[PDB]
């Protein structure tokens, strides 16, 4: 076992080439004799973190060495005034891992229409999965200006499209345009009026966090093509949480930071040269930005559009102009967010609610 | 004391006034420096002899 | 499990086995072997060929028989083998069973009396002193008596038969002159008291050559604060369980016995005690097991003292506390030159006016 009090780093490290694995993990206070410091902040002997062990699986398992700074770059603070430790029981066993799931599945190389459901009340309007949590669980919010602040969860793929829900969350604040996302049993919205997001729990059915994204331009300022407050658009992909926006500084262009799903923090900022005005939607799959431009109704000589024309890269740094089709049948399309546990895309596309298959590279390098 | 062979001496004449100056040179290695062990920094001092006594640098 | 280990300079490396297994070492260097594994200037790469042996003998005494371990590679606990060049730790590691053995590095216990032993010879010299080499595994007898102002030479003898009968093996010539009958071997190593100095040399006999000189801050040096007899002993080395040690006296501590630990590597204090007697007023003092013992004595030129052969005064280094003893120590002659302890024998190493005698003693369990 490992121990180390608030704000010093703990170390990790099996014999040879085996891997670390995680039993038991508890950032808090359980025992006041442990640590020392002042018999204040010792009072409170009861101090919990569940999340503690899903932090220290997704860095120290699979590895052969580990270094976790036990903080709040790392660790969100369970209960102030009262000075933390990180208490860790570990086993050592074969270099092995787990395949597919985790893993990126290459370049895109396709976008096709794989499934429609219905054609919904709302023109615009978001649906989506948990791909952490193994359920054939639909969470939908259909977007209404200055209105919507409720989510619908359906029991199965065949009650979404009978419309028959399971429960409805009532929110505690209003949501702005068609970006929300639902990652390991917590809710991710852009808050009216606020580049904020808010972490809502739905088991516990309350908010949980607020995080303010940086210089981001937020209400109608710079949305996706059809507006409707399209400000802040979050992503799921195999690299983790990502948040879509623009900024002044990047001249209207698209934006994307790396956001920590428990610390609520900006680990990392990209800019790109694609204006978000200009970007119907947008979807991360490896850590890589794909850039949706489509016809819209109502567009004065035009026909340009339903493609993927530009690409960013987040390890690379690198950005690259590419011309993939992009199914649009309906013309309003509305919200594009990716799946990687099914490799597929949660599209709404004016009023119709639709499922895209996906296509890859051999390589992706 | 450094060893005779070590030094190398100039037998020099002064503008200012007419009287014999000495001017001694001597390499120090890297090798001399690294392979003293004792407990101060290798330090080196000069001793010159006139016909009343010493004088140290 | 076999390990690799490697940290640069001035960042210390980080040890642990799994469970309560113990970490064991196998193949240590601190210098440098490959230039692309540590990341600094240009300069110091691709260019030095550095080595250092004493790595392993140092992990060993620090890491071996435990479970974590943690060694900052540095001046502190290293000593710098190629000045210019920025060095590196590479460890080479297995876990075993924790299960050590006892009585070998343990302490025997507290001293409950003194007996005479050994008699060998009666020197040339009224005082001096004798000791053997407690680390290596030899017969080997060290021989150095006092001379004042001419003590330049220490003598080697193969064994105890040689040493009774004058038979020497070698006889080493010393780089400096030494002061007082304060010395010991440790190692393959001599540390002596250079003259006229508050100086340790540390002298290699294997490579025959000068390896450190260190300075005992503050220490009385030549005839200032030395034992009854005087005769330059103003400092004593000393080796025991818990390792070297240096037994002098300062001004700060008004003349009083200060006993300071010093590391047989980097030759650095490594922990400062000061006691409540007087060096002047003491005959000899030695080390067991981290507890210092001061012999008072009389001498042929006292007058009938009221001071009798015993040990009256013991200081303990881990709990900083003194008391007064009463010990019964061996009076045959009265002239006593120097008393060491040897921890592999636990006898004491003296010389008693002219006369070279061994001790034997006697243990007790007051320790808990
Ligand atoms: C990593 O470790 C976690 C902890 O159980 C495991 O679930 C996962 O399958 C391992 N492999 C990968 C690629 O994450
Ligand atoms: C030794 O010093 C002299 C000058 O006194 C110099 O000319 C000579 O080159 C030096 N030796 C070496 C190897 O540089
Ligand atoms: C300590 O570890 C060393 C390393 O093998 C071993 O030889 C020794 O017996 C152990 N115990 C002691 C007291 O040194
Ligand atoms: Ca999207
Ligand atoms: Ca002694
Ligand atoms: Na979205
Ligand atoms: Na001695």
């Amino acid at each position: 076992r490992e121990l180390s009090c608030e704000s010093y780093p703990i170390e990790l490290r099996c014999p040879g080439t085996d891997v670390i694995m995680i039993e038991s993990a508890n950032y808090g206070r359980t025992d006041d004799k442990i640590c020392d410091s002042d018999p204040a902040q010792m009072e409170n002997i009861r101090c919990y973190l569940p999340d503690a062990y899903k932090i220290m699986s997704q860095r120290c398992n699979n590895r052969t060495q580990c270094a976790v700074v036990a903080g709040p770059d790392v660790f969100p603070d369970p209960c102030p005034g009262t000075y933390k430790y990180l208490e860790v029981q570990y086993e050592c066993v074969p270099y092995k891992v787990e395949q597919k799931v985790f893993l990126c599945p290459g370049l895109l190389k396709g976008v096709y229409q794989s499934e429609h459901l219905f054609e919904s009340d709302h023109q615009s309007g978001a649906w989506c999965k948990d791909p952490l949590q193994a359920s054939d669980k639909i969470y939908y919010m259909p977007w209404t200006p200055y209105r919507t602040d409720t989510l619908t969860e359906y029991s199965s793929k065949d009650d979404f499209i009978a419309g028959r829900p399971t429960t409805t969350y009532k929110l505690p604040h209003r949501v702005d345009g068609t970006g929300f996302v639902v990652y390991d049993g917590a809710l991710f919205f852009n808050k009216e009026r606020t580049r904020n997001i808010v972490k809502f729990d739905l088991r516990t059915r309350i908010k949980s966090g607020e995080a303010i994204i940086a210089n981001a331009n937020y209400h109608d300022t710079s949305p996706y093509r059809w507006g409707g407050k399209s400000d802040i658009d979050l992503a799921v992909d195999e690299n983790g949480l990502w948040v879509i926006y623009a900024t002044e500084q990047n001249n209207g262009k698209i934006v994307i930071s790396q956001l920590n799903p428990y610390t609520l923090r900006i680990e990392g900022t990209w800019d790109t040269a694609y204006d978000k005005r200009s970007a119907s939607n947008a979807f991360m799959i490896c850590g890589i930005l794909y850039v949706v431009k489509s016809v819209y109704e109502d567009d004065d000589n035009e026909a340009t559009g339903n493609k993927i024309d530009y690409i960013y890269n987040t390890d690379q740094s690198k950005d690259s102009l590419v011309d993939v089709p992009f199914p649009n049948s309906y013309q309003y399309i509305a919200a594009v967010d990716y799946n990687p546990r099914d490799n597929l895309l949660y599209v709404w596309n004016n009023y119709h609610v639709v499922k895209y298959s996906l296509d890859f590279g051999p390589l992706d390098g | 004391w450094v060893h005779q062979n070590e030094h190398v001496s100039e037998e020099s004449l002064d503008e200012s006034s007419g009287l014999k100056v000495r001017e001694v040179f001597i390499n120090v290695t890297r090798q001399q420096v690294e392979d003293f062990h004792g407990p101060e920094d290798y330090w080196c001092q000069c001793v010159a002899w006139s016909h009343l006594g010493t004088s140290k640098s």
